[PDB]
C-alpha cells in the first residue's frame, strides 16, 4: 500500500541498495510486483 | 578546448550516464606487467667486494 500522491520531488540521482543503513524498512521489488494492488479495508456498520 | 592548433570537445560521462547504475566505467583500463627476480644466484669470486 504505497502512497497515492507525492508531496515534493526528490533531487539526488544515487543508487540506494548501498545506503540501506539510513532507513528503517526497505523493500525493492524487481519490476511491477503483483502485490501492491489488492486493497482490503475494515469497516464499522451502523451505530445504535 | 583548444589543444595544439585544433579545437576539440572535452567531456566526461561519469555523471550524465553510468550514474547510479551497476555497470562500471569503461575508460578505467587495466595495465599488465610481469615481474621477475632471481632467487639464489651466486656472484663469481671477483665481484664479492664491499
Amino acid at each position: 500500500r504505497p502512497a497515492i500522491l507525492p508531496s515534493g520531488q526528490i533531487l539526488s540521482n544515487i543508487e540506494v541498495h548501498s545506503h540501506r543503513a539510513l532507513f528503517d524498512i526497505f523493500k525493492r521489488f524487481r519490476s511491477d510486483d503483483n502485490n501492491l494492488y489488492g486493497a482490503e479495508f475494515d469497516a464499522l456498520l451502523g451505530t445504535y | 578546448v583548444v589543444v595544439g592548433d585544433r579545437l576539440v570537445f572535452l567531456e566526461a560521462l561519469e555523471k550524465r550516464v553510468y550514474q547510479a547504475t551497476q555497470v562500471p566505467y569503461p575508460l578505467v583500463g587495466n595495465l599488465d606487467v610481469t615481474f621477475v627476480m632471481p632467487l639464489g644466484v651466486f656472484k663469481p669470486a671477483a665481484d664479492r667486494y664491499a
